[PDB]
């Protein structure tokens, strides 16, 4: 039972860096599974990247070097720094928390709460 | 740096275990050694046997006093029994030694090491004769010292052998614990090993595999540089020379301005120490005792021998100096046994509050090995497959040994039973604390993290373990598989009886 | 406690050899004196022999060589081989037994053996 607020998005050009950040409220985030997805042109909501409550990085074969995932349960906020973006990479970003679940972490069907999406553009 | 901690902890834990084995190997062929060349039917030294004991069991005293009569040395002088007694119920006594030895029970009606004249012809005038007295009430190292001076008054005899009231030894022990006296000059004591035959009960279960590793592998190592810490209460060889010059300083004893009532026998073995001498340990001098099958009473013995070992490892440290060479081991072992407890300690406490899960599976899987790897030499020296047994000592460690040194060292800085127990209960609540705040602080499921995956599996792994060991002894407990041969003859011969 | 029962007693012409057994019903320790006493007609009991239930064996009087005694505790019983019989060595042979209850010295007195056995030859 955790609330999620995005807070993200930019002008981007061609390049460049923007952290998008997630701000979850509760009260055992640091046994909290985060992961992003992001809704392209195309209503397919695809894996971006994740991070378990122990510290361990999933990321998508496409951006696997390009993005960077943390966490700060200190903070409670979940964080994604983008570099040498594409013009593929625009779309409306959502963070997703769970608790319990199985092997099953890359399905949109697999989290049990979604916050909200903020727009993110690239241009040419 | 939990890493780097539990790395640490672990070649420090093991390691020493390994070296205290090679020393004891070493120790044991030095002993067969010196034992391959001992002629047949040697009895050159001339001893006296001293029995010391306040109430007990009837049966027991019985058995101790006929494996006594029933020993294969040839060069016995006489047996002093000194009873803590001259009251009604410890007369009972008295008509157990009749039973077995003789009506030579003198009653003085004074303690002899508060007379003015301490010399043991006070009370006593034939020296052929078996003796046993029966003293007021006033501890076991007064009536040590009773048996000392009626020992001493005989100007042949050359040693002593200390064993309990309840200790059952075999034909050869006397020969076996007085052999090692002649061989070196400067060697003045000698220590048996001492084995527990009331293995019925898990807690006596695991203390006697406690008691063959603590006396064969660790006084085996000390005894490779012939500096044994403490002689062994149920079976100790002395020499009469050295009895008559620490008999005085050992029963006027005084720390911290008050008298000192318990580590007789660890008091005495360092008194012994802090003049330079040497004592050793064999394998081959075996005398039975028994163990505590409650808890509690395990935990108040725990308590004493803690408050011994507190009292007396600064005064074996500070003696260390006129060992030379081979007493830096003292040394090294003082100061591991002091380092040992705090990093226990600091270790619990440090994974306790950060409540990681792959710290904690990591934690208790090296303890699990380590200690599977100290079974698996205790049986290969044993020859006994229930020496596997000893993976769930760290249990009775964790639950009753902490306690126990937390109270003496508590001590040595209704109100009976706080005196008691309070830190006991306290360390209780505070283990079960920890376990409830680290599995509501980690109350998730995570299949898809491989962290995870390792934390739970590893976890139930060693509970699946040590499931299996207590059904295994909960069987050998039913087959009565656990029962030692002299349990299962003593049981017999006590229900004839 | 202790029953001593001896048998062997047998005619020996001064040229054969000859062996007693001693046997002893009751718990005997390691620690006690089996002796092997002769009273001669017209004479008091005389040492002849005496070990203990562990070993040692000394003692054998004038007739060392001659006289052999070995324990067997297995089956709680002992036995004197006689080599070389003279006709001096004809009497009445007693099995005595000597506890350490008292004391541990050791003794060749008969008084000091608190169980004797019966006659033999
Ligand atoms: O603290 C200690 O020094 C004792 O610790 C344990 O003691 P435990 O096994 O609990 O057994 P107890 O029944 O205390 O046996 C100690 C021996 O000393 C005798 N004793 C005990 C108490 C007393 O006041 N006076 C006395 O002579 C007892 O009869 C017995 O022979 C050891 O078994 C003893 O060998 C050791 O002497
Ligand atoms: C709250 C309830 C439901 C949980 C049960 C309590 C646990 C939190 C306790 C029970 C067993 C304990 C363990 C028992 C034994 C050890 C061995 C000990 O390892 C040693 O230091 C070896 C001691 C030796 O040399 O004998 C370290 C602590 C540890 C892991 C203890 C940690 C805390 C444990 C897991
Ligand atoms: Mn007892
Ligand atoms: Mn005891």
């Amino acid at each position: 039972q955790v609330q999620l607020v995005e807070s993200g998005g930019g002008l981007v050009q061609a390049g460049g860096s923007l952290k998008v950040s997630c701000a979850a409220s509760g009260r055992a985030f640091k046994t909290y599974r985060m992961a992003w997805f992001r809704q392209a042109p195309g209503k397919e909501r695809e894996f971006v990247s994740g991070i378990s409550a122990l510290e361990t990085t999933y990321y998508a074969d496409s951006v696997k070097g390009r993005f960077t995932i943390s966490r700060d349960n200190t903070k409670n906020t979940v964080s994604l720094q983008m570099d040498s973006l594409k013009p593929e990479d625009t779309a409306v970003y959502y963070c997703a928390a769970r608790r319990y679940g199985g092997t099953d972490y890359t399905t949109t069907g697999s989290y049990d709460y979604w916050g909200q999406g903020t727009q993110v553009t690239v241009s040419s | 740096s939990a890493v780097w901690g539990i790395s640490v902890y672990g070649v420090f834990v093991l390691g020493f275990y390994i070296a205290q084995i090679v020393f004891s190997e070493f120790n044991r062929m030095r002993l067969s050694d010196w034992i391959s060349l001992r002629p047949d039917n040697w009895n050159a030294t001339r001893v006296a046997v001293i029995i010391a004991g306040y109430r007990e069991d009837p049966f027991m005293f019985k058995k101790c006093l006929e494996s006594v009569r029933d020993s294969e040395y040839g060069n016995v002088a006489r047996l002093i029994c000194v009873i803590d007694g001259d009251e009604e119920e410890d007369l009972k006594m008295a008509e157990i030694y009749k039973q077995v030895y003789n009506d030579n029970v003198k009653k003085p009606g004074v303690v002899l090491c508060e007379s003015e004249n301490k010399n043991g012809s006070t009370i006593d005038s034939d020296v052929s004769k078996n003796i046993c007295i029966l003293q007021p009430h006033r501890g076991k190292r007064e009536s040590l010292y009773t048996g000392f001076q009626l020992a001493s008054m005989d100007p042949s005899v050359h040693a002593v052998v200390l064993i309990d009231s309840d200790t059952v030894l075999e034909k050869n022990a006397i020969l076996e614990v007085v052999y090692p006296l002649s061989c070196d000059p400067n060697i003045k004591a000698v220590a048996g090993e001492c084995k527990i035959w009331n293995t019925d009960t898990i807690l006596s279960m695991l203390v006697s595999w406690r008691y063959f590793s603590a006396f064969n592998v660790e006084r085996g190592a000390q005894s490779l540089w012939k500096t044994v810490q403490c002689v062994g209460g149920p079976l100790g060889a002395y020499t009469i020379d050295i009895i008559n010059e620490i008999k005085d300083p050992w029963i006027t004893q005084t720390f911290l301005g008050n008298k000192c009532t318990y580590g007789d026998n660890r008091r005495l073995t360092n008194e012994v120490l802090m003049r330079g001498k040497k004592i050793v340990y064999t394998p081959f001098a075996v005398g039975w005792s028994d163990s505590p099958t409650n808890v509690m009473r395990y935990i108040v013995q725990q308590t004493r021998w803690s408050k011994s070992w507190c009292r007396e490892i600064w005064y074996t440290l500070g003696s260390a100096w006129k060992h030379g060479f081979s007493g830096i081991y003292l040394a090294f072992e003082c100061m591991y046994q002091i380092m040992y407890f705090f990093l226990v300690m600091y270790l619990f406490s440090y994974i306790a509050i950060k409540a990681d899960i792959r710290a904690q599976t990591a934690t208790v899987l090296v303890s699990t090995l380590v200690t599977i790897i100290k079974s698996s030499y205790l049986a290969l020296r044993a020859k006994n497959l229930k020496a596997f047994y000893f993976v769930l000592y760290t249990y009775v460690y964790f639950f009753c040994m902490i306690p126990a040194r937390i109270t003496a060292m508590f001590t040595m800085f209704v109100w009976l039973w706080a005196k008691q127990f309070l830190i006991t209960y306290m360390w209780w609540a505070g283990v079960l604390a920890a376990g409830v705040y680290s599995i509501v602080d980690n109350w998730y499921f995570d299949w898809a993290d491989i962290q995870y995956r390792f934390a739970l599996v590893g976890i139930c792994s060693y509970l699946v373990f040590v499931s299996i060991v207590l059904v295994i002894y909960l069987i050998g407990k039913i087959t009565t598989w656990n029962y030692t041969p002299l349990q299962k003859e003593l049981i017999e011969e006590r229900y004839l009886h | 406690q202790v029953q001593l029962v001896e048998s062997g007693g047998g005619l020996v012409q001064a040229g054969g050899s000859l062996r007693l057994a001693c046997a002893a019903s009751g718990r005997i320790f390691s620690s006690d004196t089996l002796a092997w006493f002769r009273r001669a007609p017209g004479k008091e009991r005389e040492f002849v022999a005496a070990s203990r239930w562990s070993g040692g064996g000394t003692d054998y009087d004038s007739v060392k060589g001659r006289f052999t005694f070995s324990r067997d505790n297995t089956f709680n019983t002992m036995c004197l081989e006689m080599n070389s019989l003279k006709p001096e060595d004809t009497a009445v042979y007693y099995c005595a037994l000597r506890t350490a209850r008292d004391s541990y010295y050791y003794t060749r007195n008969p008084t000091g053996y608190d169980y004797w056995g019966q006659g033999t030859q």
